[PDB]
């Protein structure tokens, strides 16, 4: 018999298949077998608090009606058309945190289906979903985001279908490396939460946890490094003889203005929100560091308007301020990691 | 006994239903009881008037040519790819700039029948919806946003529809919003639009919003006070000094009229003036004066007891602004916190 | 006597009609009377050139095979589905950059037959018309934005379209725009618009849209002023306090650099000058001029010899001429742009 | 005599015409000549080098299949939804980075069939073709961007394109683009590419687009001559004050490098010296030349009769500089307008 | 002899011809030769990562089911739409973020056929494909990005991917690239890719694109080298205009840390160092240096006394050192990263 006669066989518009019945109707539920593999991982935007993910959503489940006819021998796994993918029963599903998916559709359908002897048929099919993990920044520069993947079905109640990972390397990634980031491969938390509508029963739901953690480079080459050279800056303004306003005053306002527009950029791209970060509180310390030093200065200058009265406060203060500032640092680091 | 047998019979081909037609057609109006779930709520922009939602939107109704006896069971739960055979209500957001499905490794909807006839039909959406914004306060305003459904293809007198009697509509447990925090109390009201081509029904539910300003604060009040005290700052030191300080008083203008530029470029067109363009006006107004009062000291001190007119007038200046200062931020923020809204 | 046989025997299988056939074919032109009831409006941006509509699109025509006489009501409301099978007139809006229908829980379509063989079609729609603009006059300019419908496929020989007697285009009520107003009147012509492949129908309505000034005027005209005020003072202080009127200069200078900046950049690419470019032109200029006039009297008092008397009444004489000169501009410019343009 | 029979006998199913075949077969190549009207055009953004346009695309063929005689009239036009069931001719644009139909309360297309079997097919499209540009003279530039009309799916053995004799494109009456001049005159040419699978037809179209002058001059040709006049100006000055002469020479750089940077970076990337960045360039040196002349003036200002060589040279500096600007301009407009 | 018939005959109702069953069923894996032609690239973007491409991907395999001898002629340039009615072999692009099909006036695809039974199927895509893109030295990188082709619902004991032997890849003539050149070699490699699932087959072309330095060196390294110039040109000046000086140096840091800040907008985040911060940053601190030294002799001569001797002898000191070791750490930099370290 040639592969069309057992393929109308098993499944057919003329063979009594029904597609609008799932298996094991009026019995048990049917259990479905969910295995992830992510192709491309990245894209992270802490504007919009989202990331794309390219994944090959692997689902089995069992399907008495689809057993291989006992004339077909030769193979453990009988390939089948992806256009024929359509026609069999499948499992509803969709992600609860979804901004967006777009299937993939290139030269061909993006589809594998697998059918074996005993009746369980293996989907596989290429997704790119748009995932939004609500992202805290309480500590932004250094932080370990979770963003989740939360599989769940829709159409039928818990009775009827439920996910169940697979038992052995669940979630599979081939050395995929963000931008800025650090997945963790062996660190991936993994629960089912089976979330529960008033007045529609439960559905069953999967659920992927990413550890994902900040590379701090990047900040610290940016912004930190030219915060303490305006410091420095400020400090060696000091180190200019006093009681001649001239060279001294602009270098303290222009510290301060470097300073605050350094701040405005640097906040003006991270998305809003309410709470303080670390940057903001970093750069408003440096800010008022400045401020300490022009007032400094203007108190020598109305002490001077003695002058070995005025020269002690300006050395006390130019010794007092390095070791402030390193105790500041000492702290803020060792608080905020 | 068949479940395929069964389909056939309810709404398939050889039961004889037509989809085309309402139920009890040339009758009393079928009544729909919908109710809508919120999944998720956020990206909502002053920029361009609108926000987006993900909502599970239900709906209920009878149909009397559509009851089973056959099987037992009440809550029979069927496949969403059959629903393309059962007539559905029309339904649509009037204040919609955007919609779409969503399309994930199967259609995303759900039907049940029960007995009596009831049918329960969810099917997902995302909207980017348009509601009006009222900046009079803005970096403390509290908005109302509102969501309408409506029909289109049926007048009063064949659709009507209705809220559900007890949680008409509900949130997600622990639904945090990016910028806003929602109101828990939600209004429901029958908006019933008429047209001139008939009575169409229509429903809606407004939410009420109030935004956190302590982002505004940080990334815009204490700057500009900051600045404004180092203008302040500026003029504790003499007038011996004269081009250093007037030197500082041009960068500290400069700065603090592009801090304005960019409050105001950060925001959509308004005719009308907001609260943050009146406390930005008002500081630069400040720093201004600082810097005339400046101006005035040097004409004074450029050529008789005049130096003593000029430590003078610094000195009543420097005890006056204080007092100006205090007055005019302890008005602005109870009027605006108080007075203004609530 | 079932609704479903009644609905077959008219638009059905069974019926015989055929919706591949315009109404009354080898004869008389079809009449369409359409009216367009406009739900939304805005998103109004002259960086593209183009703004956004959202319109409830209805037309009536007549069509002889679809009277009928089963049901003696004569105002019969059917379901959207039946609209791919019943004759639709062609009617696309030649300014487009693009549009789309709207589709959610269903399609969002109206369709109404009734007795004596009138059909009602009502569909939603949203168009990104594209209107070119004339900003002569930018802050304070009228704007005249074209919604055109025509056909396509359909000579003016076979279709022909025209607005409604009475209430051709209506306004929902409370709409409100960001940035503009709608006039309640609008005006309503035929462009009928000629091809090299025949003539085809074609209906256009106009908008007189116009743009309130109260954001530009905060945001431009009053720092402007206050900046030019602020020059006024320098002026008014005497050359002897050098470094405080050289500086006052120094931050008009800037300040007027910066506004200029901003207003240039705030706009698009266009090549003739605007009212709100020319205005600020000449407070810059004006800001130069103060600079010029400073710059003249400290190298007049520079090198006492009755110099210091002919310096003090020069620069009297300019500080009472830049009041007047600025003042009569300013009424000049705001004359001729309230009134003749 | 039924229009739906007619309709029936001509391309329905009775008909036995099969659109999924070309005309003569085996036969001599059927010749397509296509005319474009041009209806919407803009968005010209130099940025992506890109352009948009809306089209009234328009093709004819001789079908001998076609031919009728029943109906007398012989423009019988008909409904565009036949088009599923009529042999089309493929064709598709070369350069294109994205197209798409366009569908309001129907289908935008038209069908017409004469007696003698030539058909009519119009349809409109909106295209975002891509022209490469040349930024060599950046704001007074003659582009030329290109549409290439083609086959994809029939040798030239069976498939020929070519333009009609008289109005080949007609662009609507008051057409206008943001900040091009759309001059009459284009130019059609035999593309005619080859590849590895055989020879393909191709048809191409040029437009010649030249840049408005008025906006770029507006907003900053005038702007930095009047700086570079108030330095002139300056150059008349005596030494009044240190601080302020160095505050006075750094306003004109920073309002010389604001407008420099930012029609720098109105731009796309080209490796080239274009105009604009040699106007700018120039006006750079010539500033730094006027701080150069105020550092001088202080340094001779101090420790002979040396006041009377500072007032030589500074009078020296204030004859010269005038004149040179004024021959590089006369020399950079004349070879930038005229000689390049 | 109706070419109707025969097409009927051949693919049609009639045929009995099925397009759902590979050729060469229960048999050996057929093998499908392709080859790419290139219309368009541009618009590499490093912040996203991606660059597009407009192709002309061609495929051929044979089929014996689809052999005919009724035509003499061994080619019969079909209509596209067949295409439906016909086996497809499976071909996914692996790495794209998006890509579409063309389709204006007709789907943009042809079929022909010949008499053996070979069929040479082409397609044009528009891909937006990714290629991780390293900037150790970002001025002066050469990029590799690949495209992989590969099956996805077959295994390879079905499917098997092969390049051409000869001519796999071609280009338009006239390419050009906005800030990049495409060089005439390119690699061919043999991904094939395993899963859980089986064993896939996988072809990839590698492009070797190296980067055109103009733009970054006019508009970023001319300016710093003048900025650096005019501050020694500042610190040649006495101590008398020491207001001066503190003001000069203060406005030649403001200007170089705007252009630092600015350098790196239009670039991503990355964690490690490239050349354009290297130099910014090593710059920038030569300038800082220069303002140490100056604030340093200040205070030396912040009590001719012993004193301004030394502060002069200090300054020309700085002023014999500081441009020979700007010139020798501009030489060696240089040199190190056009040679030693990456290109040439
Ligand atoms: C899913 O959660 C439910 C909660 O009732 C539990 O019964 C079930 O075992 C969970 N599934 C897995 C795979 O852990
Ligand atoms: C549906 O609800 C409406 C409104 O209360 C009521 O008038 C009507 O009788 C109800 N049922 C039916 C079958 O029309
Ligand atoms: C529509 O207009 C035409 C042309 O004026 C007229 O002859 C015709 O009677 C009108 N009505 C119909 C139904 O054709
Ligand atoms: C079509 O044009 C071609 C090219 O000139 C010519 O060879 C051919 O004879 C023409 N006519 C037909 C019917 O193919
Ligand atoms: C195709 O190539 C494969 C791999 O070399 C070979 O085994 C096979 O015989 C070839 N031909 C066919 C028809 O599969």
């Amino acid at each position: 018999v040639p592969a069309n006669s057992t393929s109308n066989i098993l499944n057919r518009l003329l063979v009594s298949y029904d597609p609008r019945i799932r298996p094991n109707f009026k019995g048990i539920p049917v259990d479905v077998v969910v295995n992830i593999f992510i192709n491309s991982f990245g894209s992270i935007q802490e504007t919009t608090m989202d990331y794309r993910v390219n994944i090959f959503l692997r689902q089995k489940w069992n399907d008495p009606r689809l057993k291989l006819p006992s004339d077909f021998r030769g193979s453990d796994a009988l390939t089948v058309d992806p256009t024929m993918y359509k026609c069999l029963w499948k499992p509803d599903l969709f992600f609860a945190n979804e901004k967006s998916a777009n299937f993939h559709d290139v030269t061909q359908e993006n589809i594998l289906l697998f059918i074996f002897r005993d009746g369980d048929v293996l989907v596989s099919m290429r997704l790119s979903i748009t995932l939004s993990c609500p992202l805290d920044l309480t500590l932004f520069p250094m932080d370990t985001q979770r963003c989740k993947m939360q599989l769940e079905s829709f159409g039928y109640t818990t009775d009827d279908l439920r996910f169940i990972w697979q038992s052995g390397d669940p979630v599979q990634l081939e050395k995929i490396a963000l931008p800025q980031f650090d997945i963790k491969k062996e660190d991936i938390e993994y629960g089912n939460c089976t979330k529960y509508y008033k007045g529609t029963g439960y559905y069953t739901c999967v659920e992927v946890i990413f550890t994902l953690r900040r590379q701090v480079g990047f900040y610290m080459m940016g912004v930190y490094a030219p915060t303490l050279l305006i410091v420095v800056l400020s400090w060696l303004s000091f180190w200019i003889n006093p009681d001649a306003s001239a060279a001294r005053v602009p270098l303290g306002i222009f510290s301060v203005l470097s300073l605050a527009s350094e701040c405005t950029t640097l906040a003006a791209e991270l998305p809003k929100v309410s709470y303080v970060k670390a940057l903001d509180v970093w750069l408003i310390a440096c800010l008022l560091f400045g401020f300490a030093s022009l007032v400094e200065y203007a108190v020598v200058q109305v002490m001077l308007n003695i002058p070995t009265a005025a020269k002690r406060i300006d050395l006390y203060a130019r010794a007092l301020f390095p070791f402030c500032f390193l105790f500041f640092n000492v702290i803020y680091w060792s608080i905020y990691l | 006994m068949s479940p395929s047998d069964f389909l056939d019979k309810l709404m398939g081909r050889t039961s004889g239903y037509d989809a085309r037609i309402r139920p009890n057609f040339k009758g009393p109006p079928v009544n729909v009881t919908c109710n809508i779930f919120i999944n998720s709520f956020g990206s909502i922009a002053e920029t361009t008037m609108d926000y987006r939602v993900n909502i599970f939107l239900r709906q209920k109704w009878n149909d009397p040519r559509l009851a089973y006896s056959e099987y037992p069971d009440d809550s029979l739960d069927l496949d969403p790819s059959m629903l393309d055979s059962i007539w559905k209500p029309d339904l649509f957001f009037a204040n919609e700039k955007g919609a779409n499905f969503h399309e994930v490794t199967t259609d995303n909807k759900l039907l049940r029948i029960f007995k009596n006839g009831n049918v329960l039909y969810s099917i997902r959406l995302t909207l980017t919806l348009s509601c009006p914004m009222d900046l009079k306060n803005f970096p403390m305003d509290v908005q109302t946003c509102i969501m309408q459904l409506e029909s289109f293809g049926y007048t009063m007198n064949d659709l009507i529809f209705e809220w559900q009697d007890e949680a008409p509509v509900q949130v997600a447990e622990g639904l945090t919003l990016p910028q806003f925090l929602l109101k828990e109390e939600k209004d429901l009201r029958y908006c019933t639009k008429h047209y001139n081509t008939g009575k169409f029904t229509c429903i809606e539910v407004r939410f009420h919003l109030e935004r956190q300003m302590g982002y505004y604060l940080i990334q815009m009040y204490i700057p500009s006070l900051l600045i404004v005290i180092l203008s302040w700052v500026s003029f504790w030191i003499n007038m011996d000094a004269a081009p250093a300080r007037v030197a500082l008083g041009i960068t500290t203008v400069l700065t603090m009229t592009t801090q304005s530029s960019g409050s105001r470029a950060s925001l959509p067109k308004v005719s009308y003036v907001k609260a943050i363009d009146i406390w930005m006006a008002v500081c630069l107004l400040f720093v201004f004066s600082a810097l005339l009062e400046y101006a005035a000291v040097n004409f004074v001190s450029r050529q008789k007891v005049f130096i003593d007119r000029a430590k003078k007038i610094d000195t009543i200046s420097r005890a006056c602004f204080p007092l100006a200062f205090l007055i005019f931020n302890i008005f602005y923020w109870v009027i605006y916190k108080i007075l203004r809204h609530e």
